[PDB]
Formats: C-alpha cells, sequence, structure tokens
C-alpha cells in the first residue's frame, strides 16, 4: 500500500496567516493526490485535485502543487471557516489511501493548566470500584502528560485519558485522567498523586491527597 | 450541487452484516464517477473501503476483501454497502463520496456503532475536593458518569445557570459500556455556600439523575 504523511499533524494559526502543509508518499504518485477539509463536526469537502487543480465552489486562496512523492498545500489569508483538519489522499494506486491529517487550530497565549484530584465516592466504593479523577483544565498548548503516582510509586496501567475539542471561547484544551482500582486494592495504599508536565513550567504540578485523612 | 446521503441502522451487533445507502440527486450514479464508501474511525483515521463504477464494475481495498460487497440501483439511483461479519472496530463513520476530479461530492456521513451492549442507565458519581487540599478563588466540580449505553448522556450544571468553565470530556469506552465525565469550576464562596447540581439526562433508557454536591 502507499503510505501517506502528513506533516505536520497540527497547526497553530490566526486569522489571516498563510498556512501550508505537506503530503509525503511512500513511492511517486505522478500527481494522482487530492486535498480534503473535515470541518469541525462535519462532513468532507474536496479542494484539489491532481496536485494542484481546484474543485468547483473552492475560493481561490486554497492552491496546490508538487512532483513525484511530495506535494503541498497552502491557504493564505485564513479565515475562521478554514479552521478544520486537513487531508491529503493518493489514487494513483488502489487501495486509496490517506495521510492522518493536518489540524488547524487557534492560536493563543501559552497557559497553565489548573490540575484537581478527586478520591473515589462512597457509591462507587459501595459497588467495588474506586475511579480516582483529574481535571487538567484551560492549558495551552495541547500537549501535556499526565503522571499518576500512588505511594510514590508510578502508575500506568487503570489509567484512562479523554481530551476535549479547543474550548469556543478561550481557545485552551481540557483533559480527565481517571485511574481505575478494584475497591480492594485502592483501600491499600494512602496516597493519590497526578502529575501534569507541561510547556507553561519547567517542574510538574502536582495534586494529592490521603486515603487515611478526614 | 450533486447531492448524497446516506441511511441505514446505527447500530449492529457484532457478527452480524453492517448495511447502509447512499441516495445519490442531482446526478446519475450511470452516467459518470466511481461511486465510494470510505470509513473515518475514532481518533480520525480514514480508511477508503471500495467503489462501484458508473458502468457497475467494483473495486474494494484488500483490508475487507473478503467481507466486502458493494451493489447499486439505477432505477432509485442508489448505491449500498454490505459489511459481513463486523466487530467493535467496525464502528467508524460511514460517508459515500464520488470519485472523478478528487472526491468532490461527499454524504453527511453516518455514524455506525457495533456493540452487543443493551440500553444501560448511567451511574452518576459527584466529584468533590477530598477535605484537607484546602483551595484558592476558585472551585472545581464534577460528576462522573459510568456504565451507560447507548451514547449521548446530557450534563446541565444548576439550570446552564452555569457555563462559568463548564467542560465535558467525550465519553470513553470502559467494559462494555460508555464513561465520561463533566466539570464546572465555580468562585471558592459560591461553594459550599450555594447548591451545585448536576443533572444527567439519559433519554435512550427514560433516566435522569440528579446529583447536589457536597463538603468533605
Amino acid at each position: 500500500d502507499i503510505l501517506m504523511t502528513q506533516s505536520p499533524s497540527s497547526m497553530s494559526v490566526s486569522l489571516g496567516d498563510t498556512v501550508s502543509i505537506t503530503c509525503h508518499s511512500s513511492q511517486d504518485i505522478n500527481s494522482n493526490i487530492g486535498w480534503l477539509q473535515q470541518k469541525p463536526g462535519k462532513s468532507f469537502k474536496g479542494l484539489i485535485y491532481h496536485g494542484t487543480n481546484l474543485d468547483d465552489e473552492v475560493p481561490s486562496r486554497f492552491s496546490g502543487s508538487g512532483s513525484g512523492a511530495d506535494y503541498s498545500l497552502t491557504i493564505s489569508s485564513l479565515e475562521s471557516e478554514d479552521f478544520a483538519d486537513y487531508y491529503c489522499v493518493q489514487y494513483a494506486q488502489f487501495p486509496w489511501t490517506f495521510g492522518g491529517g493536518t489540524k488547524l487550530e487557534i492560536k493563543r497565549a501559552d497557559a497553565a493548566p489548573t490540575v484537581s484530584i478527586f478520591p473515589p465516592s462512597s457509591e462507587q466504593l459501595t459497588s467495588g470500584g474506586a475511579s480516582v479523577v483529574c481535571f487538567l483544565n484551560n492549558f495551552y498548548p495541547k500537549d501535556i502528560n499526565v503522571k499518576w503516582k500512588i505511594d510514590g510509586s508510578e502508575r500506568q496501567n487503570g489509567v484512562l485519558n479523554s481530551w476535549t475539542d479547543q474550548d469556543s471561547k478561550d481557545s485552551t484544551y481540557s483533559m480527565s485522567s481517571t485511574l481505575t482500582l478494584t475497591k480492594d486494592e485502592y483501600e491499600r495504599h494512602n496516597s493519590y498523586t497526578c502529575e501534569a508536565t507541561h510547556k507553561t513550567s519547567t517542574s510538574p504540578i502536582v495534586k494529592s491527597f490521603n486515603r487515611n485523612e478526614c | 450541487d450533486v447531492q448524497l446521503q446516506e441511511s441505514g441502522p446505527s447500530l449492529v451487533k457484532p457478527s452480524q452484516s453492517l448495511s447502509l445507502t447512499c441516495t445519490v440527486t442531482g446526478y446519475s450514479i450511470t452516467s459518470d464517477f466511481a461511486w465510494n464508501w470510505i470509513r473515518q474511525f475514532p481518533g480520525n483515521k480514514l480508511e477508503w473501503m471500495g467503489y462501484i463504477s458508473y458502468s457497475g464494475n467494483t473495486r474494494y481495498n484488500p483490508s475487507l476483501k473478503s467481507r466486502i460487497s458493494i451493489t447499486r440501483d439505477t432505477s432509485k439511483n442508489q448505491f449500498f454497502l454490505q459489511l459481513n461479519s463486523v466487530t467493535i472496530e467496525d464502528t467508524a463513520t460511514y460517508y459515500c463520496v464520488t470519485a472523478g476530479r478528487g472526491f468532490p461530492y461527499w454524504g453527511q456521513g453516518t455514524l455506525v456503532t457495533v456493540s452487543a451492549a443493551k440500553t444501560t442507565p448511567p451511574s452518576v458519581y459527584p466529584l468533590a475536593p477530598g477535605c484537607g487540599d484546602t483551595t484558592g478563588s476558585s472551585v472545581t466540580l464534577g460528576c462522573l458518569v459510568k456504565g451507560y449505553f447507548p451514547e449521548s448522556v446530557t450534563v446541565t450544571w444548576n439550570s446552564g445557570s452555569l457555563s462559568s468553565s463548564v467542560h465535558t470530556f467525550p465519553a470513553l469506552l470502559q467494559s462494555g459500556l460508555y464513561t465520561m465525565s463533566s466539570s464546572v469550576t465555580v468562585p471558592s464562596s459560591t461553594w459550599p455556600s450555594e447548591t451545585v447540581t448536576c443533572s444527567v439526562a439519559h433519554p435512550a433508557s427514560s433516566t435522569t439523575v440528579d446529583k447536589k454536591l457536597e463538603p468533605s
């Protein structure tokens, strides 16, 4: 199969900016590549075919060009509707295959996460489960890592994370990380720790509780 | 202005056949183009499934070759997808699209969930700070919503009288059922002095659970 590598996988940009997205195929595709836009929530619209040709209804601030295994898409004077995900697709050979997309996101200032940790509720504990929740809210940029510790020991199994789309009013991201344990194991440890590593700090933001308190 | 619209079941049990219809208007499926099925997985990756050309010839992605069939009905101007032996990794959004001058015309997409689950109302657990961690200026509360099906709960904080930093986190599959959470940030003196209440609606199971959030 022809493998389509799309660069970059995301981009933070402002209205009026010019943006440039590229696509690499694992083999020469002789301009049999198109470009697609998926607005957020929405369906797709075909932008460009044959490397460089506009589909009908596509404004001329969209343009592409390439040769061989390397092709780009340029969007000049970005408008608010242009914030969307963009994919290239090759149709030089079957099966037809897609790049992984480039998300156009809105630029804002760096913001630290507000980190909050919560112990299992009694009620949950009643039913034999114990989920430890940690919100990491209103941060920027979207790159973040979350580490759990139980009595100092780092913990990977049982962690599930869920990220929101870029916020429509402030343009930050949030995640929840949930550490799910049996009520049994939970009652066997004291300190639960959720650490957020982010760009806006040289050092993790730590939040903690003790099972034994209160 | 060439329109395509998908229809068919959006819930299919594993090992049954997923089946869908694309309904074309404003152009003839006999007259030009390839008529395609493309699916988008959760996490957004795209996969070309196959097509049937205007002359009725088919091509299928070898990755699905043994379980895919694409057909049409020239008199209704319709083509169809059937996808046998589905499993939960066949949960995706299905699009039919015309190829020819790239991929200009797309249907609106239809998500199809492949699940063995039965309708299940959620368990709703309130999320309040564990005492000890005395706080600053704002206070973050939440509700954890576990073990429901099908998807679509709506978490309304007060009457919506709050979207002072209401965050809704996308559901994940956990144990065959869905789990999501919601957070809400309020000033650290509006609570606990005021009632903070998270109301969780699951219309598929005709159920709404309200939790009033409690200190310590």
